[PDB]
RNA sequence: GUAUGUAUUUAUUUUAGAACUAGUUACUAACAUUUUUUUUUUAAAAAAUAAUUAUAUAG
RNA sequence: GAAUCUCUUUGCCUUUUGGCUUAGAUCAAGUGUAGUAUCUGUUCUGUAACAACUG
């Protein structure tokens, strides 16, 4: 949707620094960009 | 055959469009710098005209909540309507002249602009961080004709000078589907059938095409009638059978939409010819033409 | 997506038969590798074979005569074994003679290649057709259809575009005349400095060297017609 | 990837149809980076071997 | 004898192949993703008459 060139901040680990230590959000982030690389939407329909 | 006629406009009417789902009152925007609403019921008189722009009026459209309505014209600027009170939401001056403009169906708010310079403006009514400009689109090459929104609120179509059709998702700049042919023509106007698996368009070389509005969309032939001149409105029935088109000269011409024939061809008073071409949802068999003549015809 | 055919030589079916006539009608005896590509599964010098040992209608496929059977005797007896040479001599393709004269002395497995494919008869084919003979069919008239270069092709694309064009150019003039401003026609630049416009003259005007006779009247009621047919087509539009 | 071509007007000149559905072919696209030598039986048996790659192509 | 309309052979050919050389030369076995093309299948088929006014 941008129409402009511009740096936009996302914080990847949503809230999970308060109850997940942070080294294993990182491999849970593994673990869900690997199904999206992967399969693509029996991921995507997983989440959903 | 038609019945009665309106004391539509000096020197022509432009644009004239029905509301959307019960249709009791029409408006047309004319040539002579004046906006006027009438009723299709009742009294069929003018129950309230409006003085717009300076130049002539281009076209109209409908926010499909139906308060406010859009207007477009030949000094560069935009306005919308309020159809009730009469008074002006916003207003606004553009670069180049603008061919077309629509609103959206979900949103009141959200609505698109094609000029004659090869762009889609989109703006919107909330924001006001730049002028409202969401959003402008740049893949067409030449001056745009029509565009016209999906009913679904997703994805719209624009067609252009430059003999070819694109298709957008709603605010993404890129279209996902490019109609280029070798042999075709370009198309002033855009419509979608009511049973809304076709949407068809009235091509240049006097006939009409139709394709999907599914996926994959792909081009039936509409043909019987020269409108090779100065680019008419087309409409469908409101139980989605019949289309009906006019010509350049004075005529209307009803197909039947599930086997291609030409059931009728109706003539009109006026020795102009005829563009808009609108029909009543509510009550059937009931059609509207009007063109460079200036009264607005109400044929069955 | 197919697999490499490495090795094409096969037996020549009924629908290979008919594109290669099809394609020598259009391609002309001495391109064979134009024609071999039209086909798939054969190649250039078995498009070759094909046709100049069964497909030619100069060929002599008849029965032999008794004069002409005696003088195949009489040459293979002279000739040892030098069956092109006697084929030569008897204006009749070589394998027909070779057949012949193992008649005339008398009184294959399967996964075998067979060398002698293209002198051989045809196969008729099954009742509906198999898919890729769908598609070779679909793309040989793909391409027996086509007579264009690339200029050409493109000056068709060209016009159709210019007209178009020409005729959205006079639709905003028709809608800007009912609005009542009268845009009038832009004409096309020139491209170089003495390009010709053709309006403004009669361009290289030859004057028709008078004579005897006398033309005053004639020339009075011309002028008056142009005049009016001019002034015709100012109000009323031709 | 070049060559080469095409598009970019404002300072106002007097008045037979309807619906549902998915893959097979071609062609195109400066758009994109899962080892070696065997043996043997009818999956199992043997033997073996060694601090890590280019932004470079045009008639 | 002669004119009008209409059909056969006979003339006319009237959209009726516009250079050269070493046939000018070479070769048509790549994966994904995407665009374009086409191709199979299934189901369903208000009008008339009478009484009154002519504004």
């Amino acid at each position: 949707k941008a129409t402009e060139p511009q740096m936009v901040l996302f914080n990847i680990y949503d809230d999970w620094l308060d109850r997940i230590s942070s080294y294993t959000a990182f491999s849970r982030l593994t673990l869900l960009l690997r199904a999206l690389k992967t399969n693509e939407e029996s991921a995507k329909m997983i989440l959903l | 055959k038609v019945i009665r006629n309106y004391p539509g406009h000096p020197e022509g009417t432009t644009a004239l469009k029905f509301l959307p789902k019960t249709g009791h009152l029409i408006l047309s925007g004319g040539n002579d710098h004046t906006i006027k609403i009438w009723d299709f019921y009742h009294d069929y008189e003018c129950l309230r005209d409006f003085q717009g722009h300076n130049k002539p009026i281009k076209a109209l459209r409908f926010t499909e909540d139906c308060q406010s309505f859009l207007s477009s014209s030949f000094d560069r600027s935009v306005k919308i309507w309020d159809t009730e009170t009469g008074k002006v939401k916003t207003r606004l001056h553009l670069n180049s002249t603008p061919a077309d403009v629509e609103s959206r169906p979900t949103n009141p708010h959200e609505f698109i602009v094609g000029l004659s310079n090869s762009k889609i403006l989109h703006y919107d009514d909330r924001v006001s961080e730049n002028q409202g400009l969401v959003q402008t689109y740049d893949h067409h090459l030449s001056s745009i004709l029509a565009l016209k929104y999906f009913p679904d609120g997703s994805k719209f179509i624009s067609s252009s000078e430059d003999k070819t059709v694109r298709i957008w998702e709603n605010q993404i700049n890129v279209p996902i589907k490019q109609i280029s042919d070798t042999a075709q023509h370009s198309m002033p106007f855009l419509n979608v059938h009511p049973s809304q698996n076709y949407f068809c368009a009235q091509s240049m070389d006097n006939r009409i095409y139709s394709f999907s509005l599914k996926p994959k969309y792909k081009r039936k032939i509409f043909k019987g009638h020269s409108s090779a001149g100065y680019g008419i409105s087309l409409a469908f029935s409101g139980d989605g059978r019949y289309i009906c088109s006019g010509d350049s000269k004075s005529r209307l011409f009803t197909w039947d939409w599930n086997t291609s024939r030409l059931l009728n061809n109706i003539k009109i008073p006026g020795n102009k010819p005829i563009t808009q071409v609108d029909w009543h949802p509510q009550e059937t068999s009931k059609v509207i033409c009007s063109g460079a003549a200036g009264k607005i015809y109400v044929c069955d | 997506p197919p697999v490499p055919i490495y090795v094409k030589g096969g037996v020549w079916t009924n629908v290979e038969d008919q594109i290669l006539k099809a394609a020598v009608q259009k391609y002309g005896t001495h391109q064979w590798s134009k024609v071999a590509s039209l086909l798939q599964k054969k190649t250039a010098r078995q498009s070759e074979l094909r046709w100049n040992e069964y497909l030619n209608p100069k060929l002599n496929f008849t029965e032999f005569s008794k004069e002409e059977d005696a003088q195949l005797l009489d040459l293979a007896r002279e000739l040892p074994n030098q069956w092109r040479t006697i084929a030569d001599m008897m204006a009749r393709p070589a394998q027909v003679c070779v057949e012949r004269y193992n008649r005339l002395l008398e009184s294959l497995k399967a996964g075998d290649i067979n060398p002698n494919a293209e002198t051989q008869m045809a196969r008729p084919d099954n009742g509906d057709l198999e898919d890729e003979e769908k598609e070779m069919l679909a793309e040989a008239r793909a391409r027996l259809l086509n007579t264009q270069g690339k200029k050409a092709t493109r000056k068709i694309r060209e016009r159709m575009l210019e007209e178009s064009k020409r005729i959205a150019e006079l639709q905003k003039r028709r809608e800007l005349k009912q609005a009542g401003i009268n845009v009038a026609i832009k004409k096309p630049k020139k491209k170089y400095g003495t390009d010709i416009d053709y309006n403004e003259d009669i361009v290289y005007e030859q004057a028709p060297m008078p004579g005897i006779y006398d033309t005053s009247t004639e020339d009075r009621q011309i002028k008056k017609k142009f005049e009016q047919f001019e002034r015709k087509v100012n109000r009323k539009g031709l």
